[PDB]
């Protein structure tokens, strides 16, 4: 391992607080509790007979007035998240984008079904969210697999940012540990006790429910 | 639950509780399905039980399969030239007043409300009321005294009836379960009665299966959940039970 | 005002008669196959009209038809089908 779990599992760490994607592999090999996050994923994405013929004619300008205001009328009137066929086999135009040795690729790679996105997504990795969000903002990426929560902040922050549909995989963040420790009950405890006032709201002023 | 008994490979057999609806500490005495588990009569409970610190001391809780709340439901010759050119104008304005009309045609505060924390504190009297010797009213006299005791004469007895009570006028609010009253919404006759916003959620927690103190199965029991949510099996169980019809 | 802004076949004549109107027609099909028997078996004429528009390949009839140079591409119905979508 590496990372996170590779410094924790060293010993050089003691518990990591971060938004921590809660997967199958990392429950086997550490402990979580509560988690203090509810979201899935998305994609963002960048945005006298001369009378009688008076008359007549006088008729044919009221039609054709009419017809143009008609007519101007109609004049000034009148992807969808991972089911999109031009993802399932995409090509140079469409860039998708994840960051690499992410919970994201690892939870890609498990369902084979989309071993061609695992196959482009290979080519395209980068190392931060900061880098693909540059990325995407010079328009050198068209979409990126990404949490819901951080996205619509980064919305709000910048007004081109624009998200998708679908919302699938509805994990949560939690907070990692050592193995079986006695800093897991009250620890779970204190996050449930947070949950159940308005701590969490209060949070969410502080940092999530503010828009730019 | 049939998946559940597939992987672990355990035997069972259902009963269903007399005493008590979910469970209440009286006397210091928990009954319905916790209370049992309390007394070891029964080693599981499965149904709609809300985690909560309270419960969590005498049970344990395995991992929330489904998320939930507390919510609230209320019923839904130069001279001549120049005139011509004004009156071109006038045209050309009355067109994009015209165009633009037909392109228009084409195209509470919540818990902590005024109404609510000063109930039939206002020129019109409100009223909104609960179940009983549930968890959402035994979190509502913990957080606010007052707005729990205004809420004893509003008490009702069971998911239909604040519905239809709410239909004829006889309630105005009526604050349950999230999970369940969504489902109530979707499944209405007609689009009658509605959520507040669009979708609120107050203390966001989850739904818990009951085990023994200290089981042994618990490190098995929940392990299974988080491999249902990883393949996806919930999306179609809930497509298949909680889908709606109104939007 | 307002409801008005709310709102032949393969015996065709430009087919029986290819390259026989003022605008010359075209259209062919890939050889050594079924389809080429079965109109070999019902039209003569018709089957050896198609022998200059002979394709290869199913990209190459779309290519072909969307550059301009044939008409119309006459083929299986189940793959074309898959290709039209
Ligand atoms: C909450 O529990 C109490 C106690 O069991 C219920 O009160 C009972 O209500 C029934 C029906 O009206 C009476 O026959 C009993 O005599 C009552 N007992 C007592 C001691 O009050 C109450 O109805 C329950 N509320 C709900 C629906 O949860
Ligand atoms: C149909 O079959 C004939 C005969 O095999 C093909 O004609 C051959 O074409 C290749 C490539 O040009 C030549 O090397 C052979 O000498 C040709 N043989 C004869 C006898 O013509 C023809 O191309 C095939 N057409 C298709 C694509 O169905």
């Amino acid at each position: 391992w590496n990372g996170m779990m590779g410094e924790l599992l060293s010993g050089q760490a003691d518990m990591i607080v971060a938004p921590l994607t809660i997967n199958n592999e990392r429950a086997q090999y550490i402990e979580f509790s509560k988690p203090f996050k509810y979201q899935g994923l998305t994609i963002l994405v960048k945005k006298f007979s001369a009378r009688i013929l008076g008359m007549v004619w006088a008729g044919f300008a009221m039609i054709i007035v009419a017809s143009y205001t008609a007519n101007l009328a109609a004049f000034l009137v009148l992807i969808t998240g991972i089911n999109d066929p031009r993802l399932r086999n995409p090509s140079d135009k469409f860039i998708y984008a994840t960051v690499k040795q992410s919970s994201v690729d690892i939870y890609f790679r498990r369902q084979v079904e989309l071993s061609t996105m695992y196959r482009h997504m290979e080519k395209h990795n980068y190392e931060s969210a900061a880098e693909a969000i540059q990325a995407v903002r010079d328009n050198k990426l068209h979409a990126f697999i990404w949490d819901s929560a951080v996205l619509e902040f980064e919305a709000s922050q910048k007004c081109d940012l624009v998200t998708t549909g679908e919302l699938f995989f509805r994990s949560g963040f939690g907070i990692g540990m050592r193995k079986d420790s006695p800093w897991k009950q009250n620890v779970s405890l204190s996050i449930l006790k947070s949950h159940e006032n308005g701590f969490m709201e209060d949070l969410d002023k502080t940092w999530v429910r503010y828009q730019e | 639950l049939k998946k559940i008994s597939k992987s672990v490979k355990f035997t069972y057999d259902l009963y269903l509780v007399t005493n008590g609806k979910h469970g209440k500490k009286i006397n210091g005495t928990w009954n319905g399905m916790i209370g049992e588990v309390v007394m070891k009569r029964a080693y599981m409970a499965v149904g709609s039980l809300t985690i909560n610190e309270e419960r969590s001391e005498v049970v344990d809780f395995s991992v929330p399969f489904i998320e939930t709340g507390i919510s609230v439901m209320v019923s839904r010759t130069t001279s001549k030239i120049m005139v011509s050119v004004w009156a071109f104008f006038a045209v050309i304005f009355l067109a994009s007043y015209t165009a633009n009309l037909a392109a228009f045609m084409i195209q509470v505060s919540g818990l902590s409300d005024k109404k609510f924390q000063r109930p039939n504190d206002f020129s019109p009297p409100f009223r909104f009321g609960t179940v009983p010797n549930g968890s959402t009213e035994r979190n509502i006299r913990n957080n606010y005294a007052e707005m729990h005791a205004y809420m004893g004469k509003f008490n009702q007895r069971g998911v239909d009836d604040a519905l239809l009570s709410l239909k004829t006028g006889k309630l105005d609010a009526f604050i349950y379960d999230a999970a369940v009253l969504n489902y109530m919404a979707g499944r209405d006759e007609g689009c009658k009665l509605v959520t507040i916003g669009s979708g609120k959620v107050f203390a966001s927690t989850g739904y818990g299966i009951a085990i023994q103190k200290d089981s042994g199965w618990k490190r098995q029991v929940d392990l299974a959940i988080l491999q249902l949510f990883g393949d996806g099996e919930m999306e179609e169980l809930e497509a298949l039970w909680l889908t709606g019809i109104c939007h």
